[PDB]
C-alpha cells in the first residue's frame, strides 16, 4: 500500500545501496538468505516491510530495487557477497563497456542500449505496487553514468509515469577536492536536466562527511564504507514514518509541500545530529534540546555551504525514539530568539516536525552507537548560492580555452549544449537572491 | 626559492619557481634567404619605378608567360625580408604574378608550401600582416585552388591557431588603424572563413581539426 | 555576551565553512578576542 | 532613473556617434574585447563586442545594479549586425501584479519554454545588416495573462556590433520614421 | 568481456614481452606448463582479458610476436615461460631489416604485414567485445620501429574505434647503441602522432639512472630493466583485472588525461622502488608512495619536469588504503608546488584504487602525467637529425631503398610543429592579456 | 507618467476636465479601476480628477 521502488545508478549508487540494504535487513528481521528465521522473531509487526520488500507465496522477501550499472566489476561483488541470494537475478542490470567518465558517452552512445531494459524491469516492479508512493534515485554527479544515464532515466520516467514522486539523493562534487578532472563539465550539464524532471534533491558532498568523521566520530582515515553507513541513516529516517507508527508522521508528499517554495528551488541541505562513537555516547545524555542545536550548527552541516551567509526559507526536522512533543516544541522556540540564525521574512511559521517511535538501528561492523533518540533536518537556505558560483568559476575556466570539449562533441552532441546549460546555472543564481532578499 | 617536486616546497612556508619560458609569441631570428642571392646575381626580369603615384615594379617582359615554376617559389622565399627593397620586391611582385595566369597556378601550389610555413614560423608581427593578405589573395584569384589546398591545411594552420585571438580592447575609443589591415586576429578570421567558402566537403572538418576553437559558417 | 553554547560556535567563530579545509577541532572556534 | 524624462516618440539609451556612449551601461569583459571601429557597408562607426564565451562579456544598462530605468514605452528597437556566431539579449519587464519577468531571445534555443520568471525564445536574423523591432505588450499577453507597465533593464551579451539603441511607442513604417533613425 | 590483444614488435619487443608474460602469469598463478595452480578466486575471474581457453585445462595468451629476424623467436620460445604460446602465432621474416626503418617500412617489411594481419584478425575475432591492443617496441631499430608504425597505420583503418596503446623506448640522449638512429626516431614520431591512442616514452638512460641510484644494484641487466617496464605496464591495466573501491581503466585514463588530440606521450613512474638491503627498514605508507612517485629523480624518461608544467597527471594505486589520505596528499602537493601545474585546468590530478597488490609487497602505486618537459625530448632529436642531415650522411641506405629527400624535411617539420605546440600550453595563461 | 488624456479647465464657473479624446470610446476595462483607486487621495489635483473623471465616465 505504501510502496517505494529504489533505483540505484552507477558504482557509487550500487555501493550506497549495499550499506542501505544491509540497513533495512537489520531493521526488520530479514536475514541475508531472504527469509525471516521463524526460530526466533525480532519482527514483531506484520507488514512493516511492505514499503520496500515483496513476498512470494512460501517464505521469501525480495526487495524492489534495480542496481543498474555500466561496468560489471562492481555489480559482480553483489552477485557473490553475503547478500548473493537476497536479490532476484533479473534486477541487477549490467552493461559491457562503461561510459568512461563522460556524461555524453553515457547519454547518447552507451546509455541507449540499456534505456530499454530497465524500463521493462521498472514496469514489472511498479505494476506489483498497488499504491506506489514514489521511487528513489541514488546517484553522484561526478561519473559518466551517475550523470549521463541518470539524466536519461527521468526524461523517460516523466513521460511514462507522469506525476509520481522521484527523489534524488545525490553527491555534489566537492569544492577543493574531487577525483576527476572532467567533472565540472558533467555537473553543469546534469543539474540542468535533473532540474525540470525531479521533485526533491538532497545534496551531500564527500568532503564534508570526511570533516564529520574526523571530529564528531573519532575516525582518523575514513574510507568509502564509513561514508555509506551515514548516508543510510539519512535515507532510513526520511522513510521511517512510512513503516513505523508515529505520533506525528510525515509521508513523502508532505515534504514537497512544505520545504519547496518554487518549482526550481528543490535542493535541501542535510544533517543527522548525534553522530557519536560508543566511548562518547553513553556518558552524555542526548535530550531533545541538546540534539536540536546540533542540526543548526554550521560545522556539522553536510554540504560545504555555510548557513551564516543567507536566510532560511524552511526547515524540516524528523525525530525518532524517546521523544515527547512537548520538548520538540520547547527547543524550536529557542532557535527563533537569537538574531544570528536568519529566517526569511515571508516565512513566519518556519518548521515542519515529525515524531516517530522506533529508535534507529545499529549495524554490526558499523561505526556509530545505539542511542535512544536522533534527529534529521532538511533546511533550505539561500546559502546554497555560494556552492554554485564556484562551479560557474571552474566551468568557465576550462571552457574559455575549450579544453576537453573534443570528447563530448565527438559523440552525439552539439557545441551550444555547454552554453545553454551554463545559462540555467546563471539563471538559478539570480533566483536565489531575489527569493531571498527582503521586500520593500 | 625552491625548484619543484622536492622535499623542499613541501614546507609550510616556501615559494616555488615555475617553468622558465616557452618559445611562442616571441620573434624568431632570421636566416639568409634565396631571393637575395638570385637578385644580386641578376637573373630577375624586374625593375622599380619610383612613380609619384606610388612604387610599382616595372616589367621588362610579359607576365602572362613567365616561368612560374621557377619564380613563384622564389618570391615566396623573399617574404622573410624587412629592409627597404626586398620587402617591396617580393610583396608587390607576388600580387602581379598571382593576378595574371590561368591553368598554371594549379600544379605549382604543391611547391609553395615550405616558404609559406617558413615565413609564418617567423614570429614577426609585420610579415604576418603581409603574408596573411596574400593568403586571402591566393585563394580568390585563380580557379580550383580551393579544392587543392585542403590536405595542405594540416601544415599551415598550426601557426594561425596561436594568433587568432589577437585583438584590441578599446572599450569605447575608436580605432584609427582600421584603414590598414593591421590587426591579425581580425585578419585570421577573414582568412579561415575565406578558406571554407572554397573547397566543398571536408573544408570545415580540417580547420576545426586544426584551429580547435572554430565555429562554422554557411549554415 | 553569549547566552548559549550555540552562540559560541557562531558568534565570532572566524572559520569559513567554504574556505577552511581539513581543519582541526580547535581551529573552528577561534574568536576575535584571542587575536 | 529615467523618471522625469518626457518619454514621447522615441527614447534612445545608446548611440554609436558619441564622445562617450557607454556612460550609463556597466561593462564586463572576460575573454573578450570592446572597442569602436568602422563598418565597411554603412560607412559609419559601430561598436565591437566579441569573445569566446556568450555568458560573461556583456553590457548592462543600469550601471548601478540596484537602479532601474523605468521606461513605459512598448517597443524596443536595436540596430545589430549578423555575424554567424552566437548572440543573446535580455530585457526585464514589470506587470500589473508588481512582479518582474524576463524575455531572453537566444540564437540557438529552438523551443520556447514558459516558467515562473523566465521565458526563453528563439530568433533568426536575416543575412545583412538589420534592425530588430522587438514586439512587446503582446509577449506579456501571450505568455502571462498580465499587461505591461515598465521595462526595468536591458543587457546584451557576446559577438555582435551595436549602434543606436532606442525604444518606441508604436512600430512605425520606415518612411514615417525620422532620417536619423533610418539605417543607411 | 573486454579482451586485450598484445603485439610485440622487434628484438626489443620480444625481450620486453617475454618478461611481461612472466610477470602477469605469476600474478594469475600460471605455472610454466600453462596450467593454473592458484590460491584464490579473484585470480581466475577475469583471466580471460589476456588469456584463452584450451581443451585440457590450458590458457594461452592473446599475444602475437613479430620479427624480421628468425633468430629471436627461438630464444623467446626456449626461455623459461616460452612454451606457453601457441606456436603458430610467432611471425618471423627470412631476412632482417639492417637497422633501417626504410627496409622495415617499404622494402622488406611489407611482405610480412599481410600475414600478421591474418593472425591478428583471427586472434581478435574470438574476443567477446574487444577493448584494445598493445604494442611494445623501441624507436631506434628497423623492425620494432619500422613495421611497428605500419602495423599501427593499417590496423587503425580496420579496427578504428578500438583502443590502441603503445610503449615506446624512444632513443636515449647520450648512451646510444646505434649511429643510424636519429633517422629512425624522426621518421617514426611522424607516423606515431596521428595513429595511436596512447604512447608512453621510456629512456634506457633513465632506466639505468633508476637502477644505479634507487635500486642500488651493482650489475643491472636487461632483465632488471624489463622488470621495471613490465611492473609499470601491468599496473596501468590492473584496474580492469581486479575489482576496486574506485576503479578507472584504459579509457577512463586516456580520455581523462589527453587535453588536445596530439598530446599522448606520457612519462611513467613506479612508486615503491627500494634497494634490497633497505627493503626491511622502510615503512610503506601513502604519503611516501606519493613522495617517491613525485620527483624528477624517478621518471622513466630522461626529461625532468622542473623544466615545464604538468598538464594533467594521474596515479593508480594498489592495496588496502583510505581514500581521504589518498586524496589529501595530492591536494597537498598540488597546492604546495603550484607553478608546475597549469591554471586553466584547476584540479589536475586523477586517482584510482585497486586492492590486490603486486605479489610480495603490501601496497604500491604508478604514475603517468603529461608535462611540458617532453618537448626537450623532441628538440634534441631534431638537433641530432639536422646535424647528420645537412651534409647528407647516411642517405644512400634510405633513398636508394626507394624514398625521396623531402620525406625527411616533412618529418622534421611535423616534429617542430609538436615542439612549438607544447610551447603554447606551457606559456598560455588564464587571462589572455598578460602573454604579450 | 502620462497615460491619462485629461486636462483641467480652470473655469470661472468652477472646474471641469477637458478631454483630448472622446469619452464614449475610452477603454473602460483599463481606465475605470484606476480612477476608483484615486478615491483615497486628498491633495488638491489628485482628489479632483478622481471624483470628477468618474462622474463623466459613468454618464456616457
Amino acid at each position: 500500500m505504501r510502496e517505494c521502488i529504489s533505483i540505484h545508478v552507477g558504482q557509487a549508487g550500487v555501493q550506497i545501496g549495499n550499506a542501505c540494504w544491509e540497513l533495512y535487513c537489520l531493521e526488520h528481521g530479514i536475514q541475508p538468505d531472504g527469509q525471516m528465521p521463524s526460530d526466533k522473531t525480532i519482527g514483531g509487526g506484520d507488514d512493516s516491510f511492505n514499503t520496500f520488500f515483496s513476498e512470494t507465496g512460501a517464505g521469501k522477501h525480495v526487495p524492489r530495487a534495480v542496481f543498474v550499472d555500466l561496468e560489471p566489476t562492481v555489480i559482480d561483488e553483489v552477485r557473490t557477497g553475503t547478500y548473493r541470494q537476497l536479490f532476484h537475478p533479473e534486477q541487477l542490470i549490467t552493461g559491457k563497456e562503461d561510459a568512461a567518465n563522460n556524461y555524453a558517452r553515457g547519454h547518447y552512445t552507451i546509455g541507449k542500449e540499456i534505456i530499454d531494459l530497465v524500463l521493462d524491469r521498472i514496469r514489472k516492479l511498479a505494476d506489483q505496487c498497488t499504491g506506489l508512493q514514489g521511487f528513489l534515485v541514488f546517484h553522484s554527479f561526478g561519473g559518466g553514468t551517475g550523470s549521463g544515464f541518470t539524466s536519461l532515466l527521468m526524461e523517460r520516467l516523466s513521460v511514462d509515469y507522469g506525476k509520481k514522486s522521484k527523489l534524488e539523493f545525490s553527491i555534489y562534487p566537492a569544492p577543493q577536492v574531487s577525483t576527476a578532472v572532467v567533472e565540472p563539465y558533467n555537473s553543469i550539464l546534469t543539474t540542468h536536466t535533473t532540474l525540470e524532471h525531479s521533485d526533491c534533491a538532497f545534496m551531500v558532498d564527500n568532503e564534508a562527511i570526511y570533516d564529520i568523521c574526523r571530529r564528531n566520530l573519532d575516525i582518523e582515515r575514513p574510507t568509502y564504507t564509513n561514508l555509506n553507513r551515514l548516508i543510510g541513516q539519512i535515507v532510513s529516517s526520511i522513510t521511517a514514518s512510512l513503516r513505523f507508527d508515529g505520533a506525528l508522521n510525515v509521508d513523502l508528499t508532505e515534504f514537497q509541500t512544505n520545504l519547496v517554495p518554487y518549482p526550481r528551488i528543490h535542493f535541501p541541505l542535510a544533517t543527522y545530529a548525534p553522530v557519536i562513537s560508543a566511548e562518547k555516547a553513553y556518558h552524555e545524555q542526548l535530550s531533545v534540546a541538546e540534539i536540536t542545536n546540533a542540526c543548526f550548527e554550521p560545522a556539522n552541516q553536510m554540504v560545504k555551504c555555510d548557513p551564516r551567509h543567507g536566510k532560511y526559507m524552511a526547515c524540516c526536522l524528523l525525530y525518532r525514539g524517546d521523544v515527547v512533543p512537548k520538548d520538540v516544541n520547547a527547543a524550536i522556540a529557542t532557535i527563533k530568539t537569537k538574531r544570528t540564525i536568519q529566517f526569511v521574512d515571508w516565512c513566519p511559521t518556519g518548521f515542519k516536525v515529525g515524531i516517530n517511535y522506533q529508535p534507529p538501528t545499529v549495524v554490526p561492523g558499523g561505526d556509530l552507537a545505539k542511542v535512544q533518540r536522533a534527529v534529521c533536518m532538511l533546511s533550505n537556505t539561500t546559502a546554497i548560492a555560494e556552492a554554485w558560483a564556484r562551479l560557474d568559476h571552474k566551468f568557465d575556466l576550462m571552457y574559455a580555452k575549450r579544453a576537453f570539449v573534443h570528447w563530448y562533441v565527438g559523440e552525439g552532441m552539439e557545441e551550444g549544449e555547454f552554453s545553454e546549460a551554463r545559462e540555467d546555472m546563471a539563471a538559478l543564481e539570480k533566483d536565489y537572491e531575489e527569493v531571498g532578499v527582503d521586500s520593500v | 626559492v625552491s625548484e619543484g617536486f622536492t622535499v623542499k616546497a613541501m614546507m609550510k612556508n616556501s615559494v616555488v619557481r615555475g617553468p622558465p619560458v616557452a618559445g611562442a609569441f616571441k620573434e624568431r631570428p632570421a636566416k639568409p634567404t634565396t631571393f637575395r642571392k638570385c637578385y644580386e646575381r641578376g637573373d630577375f626580369p624586374i625593375a622599380l619605378e619610383h612613380d609619384s603615384k606610388g612604387n610599382k615594379i616595372a616589367w621588362k617582359v610579359e607576365i602572362e608567360k613567365l616561368d612560374y615554376h621557377h619564380y613563384l617559389p622564389l618570391f615566396f622565399d623573399g617574404l622573410s625580408e624587412m629592409t627597404f627593397p626586398y620587402e617591396f620586391f617580393a610583396r608587390r611582385g607576388i600580387h602581379d604574378m598571382l593576378e595574371h595566369g590561368g591553368n598554371k597556378i594549379l600544379p605549382v601550389i604543391p611547391q609553395l608550401i615550405i616558404p609559406i610555413k617558413n615565413a609564418l614560423n617567423l614570429r614577426n608581427r609585420q610579415i604576418i600582416c603581409v603574408t596573411l593578405k596574400v593568403l586571402q589573395h591566393l585563394v580568390v584569384s585563380s580557379e580550383m585552388v580551393g579544392e587543392a589546398l585542403l590536405p595542405y591545411y594540416r601544415q599551415i594552420l598550426p601557426i594561425l591557431n596561436i594568433f587568432k585571438n589577437m585583438n584590441v580592447n578599446s572599450g569605447d575609443g575608436i580605432d584609427y588603424s582600421q584603414q590598414k589591415r593591421e590587426n591579425i586576429g581580425d585578419l585570421i578570421q577573414e582568412t579561415l572563413e575565406a578558406f571554407e567558402r572554397y573547397g566543398g566537403e571536408d573544408a570545415f572538418i580540417n580547420i576545426k581539426y586544426m584551429v580547435p576553437t572554430y565555429e562554422s559558417c554557411l549554415l | 555576551k553569549i547566552p548559549k553554547d550555540d552562540l559560541d560556535f557562531r558568534l565570532a567563530t572566524l572559520y569559513n565553512h567554504h574556505t577552511g579545509a581539513f581543519k582541526n577541532k580547535t581551529e573552528i572556534l577561534l574568536h576575535q578576542e584571542t587575536i | 532613473m529615467f523618471k522625469n524624462t518626457f518619454q514621447s516618440g522615441f527614447l534612445s539609451i545608446l548611440y554609436s556617434i558619441g564622445s562617450k556612449p557607454l556612460q550609463i551601461w556597466d561593462k564586463k569583459v572576460r575573454n573578450g574585447h570592446i572597442k569602436r571601429i568602422t563598418d565597411n557597408d554603412i560607412q559609419s562607426l559601430v561598436l565591437e563586442i566579441e569573445g569566446t564565451n556568450v555568458s560573461t562579456t556583456y553590457i548592462t544598462c543600469p550601471a548601478d545594479p540596484k537602479k532601474t530605468l523605468g521606461i513605459k514605452l512598448p517597443f524596443l528597437v536595436m540596430i545589430i549586425k549578423n555575424l554567424k556566431k552566437y548572440f543573446t539579449f535580455e530585457v526585464q519587464v514589470l506587470d500589473d501584479k508588481n512582479v518582474r519577468r524576463r524575455f531572453r531571445a537566444s540564437n540557438y534555443q529552438s523551443t520556447t519554454r514558459v516558467k515562473p520568471f523566465i521565458c526563453t525564445m528563439p530568433m533568426r536574423l536575416d543575412d545583412g545588416w538589420n534592425q530588430i523591432q522587438f514586439n512587446l505588450s503582446d509577449f506579456t499577453r501571450r505568455a502571462y495573462g498580465t499587461n505591461y507597465i515598465e521595462t526595468l533593464r536591458v543587457q546584451i551579451h557576446a559577438n555582435c556590433r551595436i549602434r543606436r539603441v532606442y525604444f518606441s511607442d508604436r512600430l512605425y513604417s520606415e518612411d514615417e520614421l525620422p532620417a536619423e533613425f533610418k539605417l543607411y | 568481456m573486454r579482451e586485450i590483444v598484445h603485439l610485440q614488435a622487434g628484438q626489443c619487443g620480444n625481450q620486453i614481452g617475454a618478461k611481461f608474460w612472466e610477470v602477469i602469469s605469476d600474478e594469475h598463478g600460471i605455472d610454466p606448463t600453462g596450467t593454473y595452480h592458484g590460491d584464490s578466486d579473484l585470480q581466475l575471474e577475469r583471466i580471460n582479458v589476456y588469456y584463452n581457453e584450451a581443451t585440457g585445462g590450458k590458457y594461452v595468451p592473446r599475444a602475437v610476436l613479430v620479427d624480421l629476424e628468425p633468430g629471436t623467436m627461438d630464444s623467446v620460445r626456449s626461455g623459461p615461460f616460452g612454451q606457453i604460446f601457441r606456436p603458430d602465432n610467432f611471425v618471423f621474416g627470412q631476412s632482417g631489416a639492417g637497422n633501417n626503418w626504410a627496409k622495415g617500412h617499404y622494402t622488406e617489411g611489407a611482405e610480412l604485414v599481410d600475414s600478421v594481419l591474418d593472425v591478428v584478425r583471427k586472434e581478435a575475432e574470438s574476443c567477446d567485445c574487444l577493448q584494445g591492443f598493445q604494442l611494445t617496441h623501441s624507436l631506434g631499430g628497423g623492425t620494432g620501429s619500422g613495421m611497428g608504425t605500419l602495423l599501427i597505420s593499417k590496423i587503425r583503418e580496420e579496427y578504428p574505434d578500438r583502443i590502441m596503446n603503445t610503449f615506446s623506448v624512444v632513443p636515449s640522449p647520450k648512451v646510444s647503441d646505434t649511429v643510424v638512429e636519429p633517422y629512425n626516431a624522426t621518421l617514426s614520431v611522424h607516423q606515431l602522432v596521428e595513429n595511436t591512442d596512447e604512447t608512453y616514452c621510456i629512456d634506457n638512460e633513465a632506466l639505468y639512472d633508476i637502477c644505479f641510484r634507487t635500486l642500488k644494484l651493482t650489475t643491472p641487466t636487461y632483465g632488471d630493466l624489463n622488470h621495471l617496464v613490465s611492473a609499470t605496464m601491468s599496473g596501468v591495466t590492473t584496474c580492469l583485472r581486479f575489482p576496486g573501491q574506485l576503479n578507472a581503466d584504459l579509457r577512463k585514463l586516456a580520455v581523462n588525461m589527453v587535453p588536445f588530440p596530439r598530446l599522448h606521450f606520457f612519462m611513467p613512474g613506479f612508486a615503491p622502488l627500494t634497494s634490497r638491503g633497505s627493503q626491511q627498514y622502510r615503512a610503506l605508507t601513502v604519503p611516501e608512495l606519493t613522495q617517491q612517485m613525485f620527483d624528477a629523480k624517478n621518471m622513466m624518461a630522461a626529461c625532468d619536469p622542473r623544466h615545464g608544467r604538468y598538464l594533467t597527471v594521474a596515479a593508480v594505486f594498489r592495496g588496502r588504503m583510505s581514500m581521504k589520505e589518498v586524496d589529501e596528499q595530492m591536494l597537498n602537493v598540488q597546492n604546495k608546488n603550484s607553478s608546475y601545474f597549469v591554471e586553466w585546468i584547476p584540479n589536475n590530478v586523477k586517482t584510482a584504487v585497486c586492492d590486490i597488490p603486486p605479489r610480495g609487497l603490501k601496497m604500491s602505486a604508478t604514475f603517468i602525467g603529461n608535462s611540458t618537459a617532453i618537448q626537450e625530448l623532441f628538440k634534441r632529436i631534431s638537433e641530432q637529425f639536422t646535424a647528420m642531415f645537412r651534409r647528407k650522411a647516411f642517405l644512400h641506405w634510405y633513398t636508394g631503398e626507394g624514398m625521396d629527400e623531402m620525406e625527411f624535411t616533412e618529418a622534421e617539420s611535423n616534429m617542430n610543429d609538436l615542439v612549438s605546440e607544447y610551447q603554447q600550453y606551457q606559456d598560455a595563461t588564464a587571462e589572455e592579456e598578460g602573454e604579450f
